[PDB]
């Protein structure tokens, strides 16, 4: 199970998204030397923070349903490496995994409805 | 709450039973404030609104609302006195004066039409 | 009949092209058959097609164009559907918050357990609120 509760999850996602939101309205006035290395440093946080909103929203979604039963039916040799992943290796990404996980989420039933077509959105966009 | 409209659509009924007024034209006002006043009271809402509001009362079981099948009641009972007096007075006039005055009355037949149907 | 309305494109041309999508949307308007039209439920996975859906194309323009149509008239439900369709969120939560608070100022006796208003804030909560929720705070 995640190690992380929903209630948790939603919070943390919750407030990345207003940050989120925020970064994205007012992004001109960050990006576009001394200059050109604050626009670099801000383009990376700002990136960063989307980055942790889209792991945040996949966790959201796995709290949906019948996450346990697929991951211990999954996990191989892989595993080892899968279990000690934190959320730091999530947020810049192990992508991977992630993927092939994805698609058993949105292969088997689990994915319900709408959650599922976000899924193939995401695979599609950045996968 | 249109508590504040209800006296005024007293004084309509009064005027139009007394038919006071040369002018079918101060008839043709009346006929249009109740008209509005009809319509107004029962906001488009139709039986499936008043089976909910009967489920209700059921029966209080705690506390209700019935506040607009108590307002209907109330509109009705006023227009029935007034009405058996206003009703010959709208019909006569009906036909003549007005043809203008007209569009206005037969509009406010119908509306009162349904409440007061049955 | 959208599978009549259909066959005007068989007439290949601009024109007979219009004519169907302005066909398709009269029918839409004033027939109202929103969900068998349009689509329906998200459970995050989209919009579950609609017949015309799986025709394709021109489809969030007409639901702006009903949705506002249901604003007129004050057909509120169809809105709230019409919005979840045309996936503006914020929009729905916010006539939503309108429709559940007024029906709670009132009187006393109604509600059962299993639908309405309150069913369906149920319904949108649970259903966006987890995901990547587009809503004001």
């Amino acid at each position: 199970e995640s190690s992380v509760p929903c209630q948790l999850l939603e919070s943390v996602l919750q407030e990345l998204k207003g940050l989120q939101e925020f970064l994205d309205r007012n992004s001109q006035f960050a990006g576009g030397e001394a200059q050109l290395s604050e626009k670099i440093s801000l383009q990376a946080i700002q990136q960063l923070v989307r980055k942790s909103y889209q792991a945040l929203a996949l966790w959201k979604l796995l709290c949906e349903h019948q996450f346990t039963i697929i991951v211990a039916e999954l996990q191989k040799e892989l595993q080892e490496q899968l279990k000690i992943t934190t959320f730091k290796d999530l947020v810049i990404r192990d992508k991977e995994l992630t993927g092939a996980l994805i698609a058993s989420l949105i292969n088997c039933y689990i994915r319900d409805n709408a959650a599922v077509d976000g899924i193939s959105l995401h695979l599609q966009d950045i996968c | 709450g249109d508590s504040s409209l209800y006296i005024i659509l007293k004084k309509l009924l009064d005027f139009i039973l007394k038919t006071g007024g040369g002018f079918q034209r101060v008839r043709t006002h009346l006929y249009g404030s109740l008209l509005y006043y009809l319509q107004i009271a029962q906001r488009p809402d139709e039986p499936d609104t008043l089976e909910a509001a009967k489920k209700t009362m059921w029966e209080r079981l705690t506390a209700p609302e019935d506040v607009f099948s108590k307002l209907q009641r109330e509109n009705i009972a006023i227009i029935e006195s007034y009405g058996a007096a206003l009703m010959e007075v709208v019909c006569r006039d009906a036909c003549d004066g007005h043809e203008i005055g007209r569009m206005l009355a037969l509009a406010l037949l119908d509306r009162i039409v349904s409440v007061d149907k049955q | 009949a959208l599978q009549y309305f259909y066959f005007l494109r068989d007439e290949k041309d601009s024109q007979g092209e219009n004519m169907f999508l302005r066909c398709v949307s009269e029918l839409v308007i004033e027939s109202r058959e929103f969900d068998m039209i349009l689509g329906k439920l998200e459970n995050d996975g989209s919009r579950k097609p609609g017949v015309i859906d799986k025709f394709t194309s021109d489809t969030k323009p007409i639901i702006n164009k009903v949705a506002s149509v249901a604003e007129n008239k004050g057909l509120f439900e169809e809105a709230a559907k019409l919005y979840d369709l045309a996936k503006n969120a914020d929009k729905v939560l916010e006539l939503m918050n309108k429709l559940l608070s007024p029906v709670v100022p009132q009187i006393s006796a109604p509600q059962s357990n299993k639908e309405r208003l309150k069913n369906m804030a149920l319904s949108i909560a649970e259903r966006y609120r987890a995901q990547g929720i587009s809503a004001n705070k």
